[PDB]
């Protein structure tokens, strides 16, 4: 089997995972709303208490089999095979949503070139009507349909919203976004075909790129201090929304989704080593960085718009509160074309993104991949190469369910129910299984001889009582206060709720369907169909 | 409404300079691209260019920009035209065009009294 | 430049009759689901006057006569029987930059 050889090499891979774009959307977009600096406490609160036992679990629980996803499972709690179909099912999904968002940043690093970007003036080609962001000698009317040159850059240019009037009705198939697709999975595929080994010597420059990003990107916004009038108003003590719970059980989701263990991502990284002596630091070092990271993130996204701020004379609350995703390219489109450096900062920003694009779908995939090779042998040995393929050719197939349809209906309505429900339900019948099924006390019998030390007073209590307690708020909440969700000033239809919330369900149905062959086929009593399916018990 | 006023005509010599005006009104020149079309007698018409007062941008063809030169001001609320070296092929009528936004298709709404270049 | 073309030279659409003028090209100038086409209306001494919005919207202080619809590189100005005040020369307009050009021009008379 495959190994990973460097150490540093091997966390980097962890690190990039880690860092995705849904933390720089959901974290700032979401911080404000809960009282901005009040938001900040319960992050680190429920890091400690919510964020370290769910992921150094798959990293724990992959450090002691070494054979995939689904294998794993017929040693401990063979009742549990269908939480592998469970990961593939969700992931692709997600991988829909994720690969769409790739093509929008690849598609402006191509108009990223030009000198004189189409930001400072609405040419004959948009709706410049509505184009009045201009801080001119008192020329400003804001009215209902008033928009920016940023958000006509987003609004119609790429996405083309107006064509499609909802989901009853769908679009045409733009050309532009699919030859993105093509760039997208043609990086990702070199990488993965040669092997394991190569994400040794190429994705090992990546990982430092992104964190240079927000380092320049943050002095030239101290280079005015107008920009540092607006930050201080930003995170004045908002304590108000702390006992109104509101969403707060959601600040607790956005950590799981910032760190998003249960994907057999991590399993399949900590199955090639045992890593003795080191996986713990692997796991420390993960968790306050990304609560740096994230933080570092929304830090400088916010100075931005106190420069904007100023000369708008308006609170922070009113721009930029429709959506989510529309919030970071018109924000920072917004800066370049009023501070005098562009032409530099373009194509350098752009790549941010495009950079954690290319290592969450490699990172991310080694999981999926790792998973179905292990249990087929006749495939990992000659069609490994053929094999590997056939699931990318599977990829884009479902991406052109958003691109074809000519809108952004399936981003906003993936967005919460593909990581809603689906992921949480598979992520807590793992930690379920591992902890009252299976003996603990067993667990930490041969682990504390790779960690060097005893785990208990720090791990016996969190995975015990911890980890099933905060998982539960979500489920419930979630169900008794659905998330009516807008896009560009359009309610949707409630039935068209019910398909979010149907293919959510759904997707996960594997598992208490495989669980049903297993016993059935099995003959014996009641009673001896649990103990041959459970093998500890 | 319409209040895209020219000026007077001007007397065509063999390398000569036209300035011709018109006056921004009645709209939000600050946003609108403004142009300008030749026509003559027996023949139809045709673009010259464009420019935005604020912002100077200016797109020419049909060999036309050999002598094509536009200017505005918005503090002025005007527009003006420079062309050197006019010939006797030149002379004709220039209307003051304003093109619509995109919610319309770029349409030309207003229009001027035009101003013959004898 | 995009080539702009239209037939017949000399429509006599006489009184009681609808009329038929159309806009070929080679371009292919559909983007963002509005075909930058578009009609003025020339007299002799006045100043265009614009007739239809993207060749398929009746715009303001205009009859209701006029109409357009069609798909591709071929459309047609379909028009309500035509009043004796309404004689004009109509050209097809481009707005899809660099370069703009306009038709050659067909004359409608009775
Ligand atoms: C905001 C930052 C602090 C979080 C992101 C961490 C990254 C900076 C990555 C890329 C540069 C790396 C580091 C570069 C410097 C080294 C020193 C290096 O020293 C050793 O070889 C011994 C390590 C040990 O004693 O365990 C160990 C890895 C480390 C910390 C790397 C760990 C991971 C790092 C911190
Ligand atoms: C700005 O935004 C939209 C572009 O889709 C347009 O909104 C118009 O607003 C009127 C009055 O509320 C409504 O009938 C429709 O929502 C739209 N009608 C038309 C004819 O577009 C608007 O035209 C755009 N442009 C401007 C200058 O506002
Ligand atoms: C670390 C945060 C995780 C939690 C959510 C789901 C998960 C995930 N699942 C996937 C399946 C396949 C794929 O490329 C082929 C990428 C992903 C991603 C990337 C984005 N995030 C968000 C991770």
């Amino acid at each position: 089997r495959e190994t990973w050889g460097k150490k540093v090499d091997f966390l980097l891979s962890v690190i990039g995972y880690a860092v995705d774009l849904g933390n720089v959307w959901r974290f700032p977009y979401i911080c404000y709303q809960n009282g901005g600096g009040a938001f900040l406490l319960p992050y680190t609160i429920m890091a400690i208490f919510g964020g370290i036992p769910l992921f150094y679990m798959e990293l724990a629980l992959g450090q002691y089999h070494r054979n995939g996803c689904i294998s794993i499972w017929r040693k401990i709690c063979p009742i549990f095979k269908g939480i592998g179909y469970a990961i593939c099912i969700i992931a692709f999904y997600i991988a829909s949503y994720y690969n769409t968002i790739m093509a929008w940043a690849l598609y402006y690093l191509i108009s990223s070139f030009t000198d004189q970007l189409p930001w400072t003036s609405c040419k004959n080609s948009w709706n410049t009507g509505n184009c009045t962001n201009y801080f001119s000698e008192d020329n400003i009317t804001w009215t209902l349909h008033s928009t920016s040159p940023a958000e006509e850059f987003y609004t119609r240019h790429v996405l083309q919203i107006h064509r499609s009037k909802g989901l009853q009705d769908l679009g045409g198939i733009s050309w532009q976004l699919a030859l993105c697709i093509m760039l997208i999975f043609t990086v990702i595929y070199f990488s993965i075909w040669k092997g394991v080994k190569t994400s040794g010597k190429v994705v090992w420059v990546t990982a430092t790129f992104p964190y240079i990003i927000l380092s320049v990107l943050l002095v030239r916004g101290a280079t005015l201090p107008g920009a540092w009038r607006g930050v201080l108003f930003y995170l004045k003590p908002n304590w108000q929304k702390l006992l109104e719970t509101g969403v707060w059980i959601d600040a607790a989701a956005q950590i799981f989704f910032s760190l998003g263990p249960g994907f057999g991502v991590l399993l399949a990284f900590a199955s090639y080593n045992k890593f003795n002596n080191n996986c713990y630091q692997d796991a420390l070092v993960t968790s306050v960085v990304n609560c740096m990271t994230s933080f570092v993130s929304g830090f400088v996204i916010f100075t931005v718009l106190g420069y904007m701020a100023e000369m708008r004379n308006e609170d922070v609350s009113e721009v930029a509160k429709d959506a989510g995703p529309s919030l970071l390219f018109i924000t920072y489109a917004e800066a370049i074309a009023n501070m005098p450096a562009s032409t530099f900062f373009a194509i350098i920003f752009f790549l941010m993104l495009i950079t954690l694009g290319l290592d969450s779908t490699f990172a991310g995939l080694e999981g999926v991949i790792t998973a179905v090779l292990d249990e087929f042998p006749h495939v990992w040995a000659k069609r490994r190469e053929r094999f590997v393929l056939a699931v990318v050719i599977t990829c884009f197939f479902g991406s052109l369910v958003t691109l074809t349809f000519g809108g952004a209906y399936v981003v906003k309505l993936l967005e919460e129910y593909a990581t809603g429900p689906a992921v949480l339900t598979v992520a807590l019948i793992e930690a379920v299984a591992v902890s009252w099924f299976y003996g603990i006390t067993q667990f930490c019998r041969d682990v504390k001889e790779m960690l060097g030390f005893s785990p208990g007073w720090f791990w016996r209590i969190c995975w015990v009582a911890i980890s099933p307690l905060f998982l539960l708020f979500i489920i419930c909440s979630f169900l008794m206060s659905p998330p009516q969700l807008r896009l560009f000033q359009y309610n949707y239809p409630y039935w068209s709720i019910i398909l979010g919330y149907c293919i959510g369900t759904s997707s996960f149905i594997c598992i208490p369907t495989y669980i049903a062959y297993r016993l059935i086929i099995t003959p014996g009593t009641f009673k001896e169909r649990i103990i041959k399916s459970i093998t500890p018990e | 409404q319409v209040q895209l006023q020219q000026s007077g005509p001007e007397l065509v010599k063999l390398g000569a300079s036209v300035r011709i005006s018109c006056k921004a009104s009645g709209y939000r020149f600050s946003y609108s691209w403004m142009n300008w079309v030749k026509q003559r007698p027996g023949k139809g018409l045709e673009w010259i260019g464009r420019i935005y007062p604020g912002d100077g941008d200016t797109k020419y063809s049909g060999k036309f920009k050999g002598k094509a030169t536009l200017t505005a001001d918005k503090s002025s609320s005007t527009v003006y035209m420079q062309l050197s070296s006019l010939t006797s092929e030149d002379s004709a009528v220039y209307f003051c065009a304003r093109s619509a936004y995109g919610s319309e298709g770029f349409a030309m709404d207003y229009w001027g009294q035009g101003t013959s270049v004898t | 430049d995009i080539v702009l073309t239209q037939s017949p030279a000399s429509l006599a659409v006489s009184l009681g009759q609808r009329a038929t003028i159309s806009c070929r090209a080679s371009e292919s100038v559909d983007n963002y689901g509005i075909s930058f086409l578009n009609w003025f209306q020339q007299k002799p001494g006045q100043p265009p006057k614009l007739l239809i919005y993207a060749a398929s919207n009746q715009g303001s202080g205009v009859p209701a006569r006029f109409s357009g619809s069609g798909s591709g590189t071929y459309f047609s100005l379909n028009i309500h029987p035509m009043e004796e005040d309404d004689t004009a020369v109509y050209f097809c307009q481009q707005t899809k930059g660099v370069s703009w050009t306009f038709g050659g021009g067909t004359k409608v008379e009775i």
